[PDB]
């Protein structure tokens, strides 16, 4: 399973934004395809989804200047963002939206000068050994469609946890996600030096798939 | 009683068929809105015990159909637990709610067909 997003790299405001995701392993006659991006020191907000079938769903503040597209032969999914600005400077990132999302690499872009996901603490000063909690409370019941991922500056990010309780094959046991309706955690027992990161929750129920603020864990 | 359990199925089985009907036959102006929402899917689903995986998915059921129910939803949550008698392994692929209700339904068909 791979998907590898094709951007330009720098465009200027007069022009659109083209990025194309290509999958490897899977049919986008299977899965939804996610668009997600991350402003250079901020955190994760989700674009638009095109779903298995064909139609779109895209997030309230872009749905008049975006377009996802794909060609179901080619294995491809386009994106199209037009009136461009400096604040659309940004990794892209595509993602498959199964039940474990799998996401893309992420591509930079740099431009030329609703259910509410509580999370909870912003930032945790912390020690090896410790154990910490992290919050994510949702504005609506989300049926345990709650991911955790784990990000290092410079990487995408990784995924722990899925449908709030599963742990992904080869995270460490020392990461659990518990919850029920609204409210969900993420616990992480014996702290080592490599989960210094910052933690996002994200719920995946109903559109718009919104990311909690994050969490970043300093030892 | 392999009696018993089949009325239970093809209780089980009417009401699945019920739900898909009330939404692929009838206007329905939430169609779309309704087919948006994705669905947890059994890896395998075999055995009366593989029925965890429809228990679990009853709460989401019951809130998409609210959007266009609780009766349904409450009558098939007492055929469920008394079919079942483990831990549910999910697919990875999710599904619409047209598709969901088509898996348990051939599911029924299923074992309803090797019992009689």
């Amino acid at each position: 399973v791979q998907l590898q997003e094709s951007g330009p790299g720098l465009v200027a405001p007069s022009q659109s934004l083209s990025i194309t995701c290509t999958v490897s392993g899977f049919s986008l006659t299977n899965y939804d395809i996610s668009w997600i991006r991350q402003p250079p020191g901020k955190g994760l907000e989700w674009l638009g989804v095109i779903w298995t079938g064909g139609g779109t769903n895209y997030n309230s503040g872009f749905m008049s200047r975006l377009s996802i597209t794909k060609d179901n032969s080619k294995s491809q999914v386009f994106l199209k963002m037009n009136s461009l600005q400096t604040d659309d400077t940004a990794i892209y990132y595509c993602v498959r939206q199964g039940r474990s999302p799998y996401w893309g690499q992420g591509t930079l872009v740099t431009v030329s000068a609703d259910i509410q996901v509580t999370q909870s603490p912003s930032s945790l000063s912390v020690s090896l050994g410790d154990r910490v909690t992290i919050t994510c409370k949702a504005s609506k019941d989300i049926y345990n469609r709650l991911a955790w991922y784990q990000q290092k500056p410079g990487n995408a990010p990784r995924l722990l946890i899925s449908g709030a309780t599963s742990l992904e094959t080869g995270v460490p046991s020392r990461f659990s996600g518990s919850g029920s309706g609204k409210d969900y955690t993420l616990t992480i027992t014996s702290l080592q030096t490599e989960d210094v990161a910052t933690y996002y929750c994200q719920q995946s129920w109903d559109t718009p798939y919104t990311f909690g603020g994050g969490t970043k864990l300093e030892i | 009683s392999t009696k018993k359990t089949q009325l239970q199925l093809e209780h089980l089985l009417l009401d699945l068929q019920m739900i898909l009907n009330g939404i692929n036959n009838y206007k329905n102006p939430k169609l779309t809105r309704m087919l948006t929402f994705k669905f947890y899917m059994p890896k395998k689903a075999t055995e009366l015990k593989h029925l965890q995986c429809l228990e679990e998915e009853l709460k989401p059921l019951e809130e998409v159909l609210n959007l266009a129910p609780r009766d349904l939803i409450s009558n098939i949550n007492v055929i469920v637990l008394e079919l079942k008698g483990f831990m549910c392994e999910y697919a990875d692929e999710t599904a619409t709610i047209v598709e969901f209700l088509n898996r348990w339904i051939t599911f029924c068909q299923s074992i309803i067909s090797t019992l009689t």
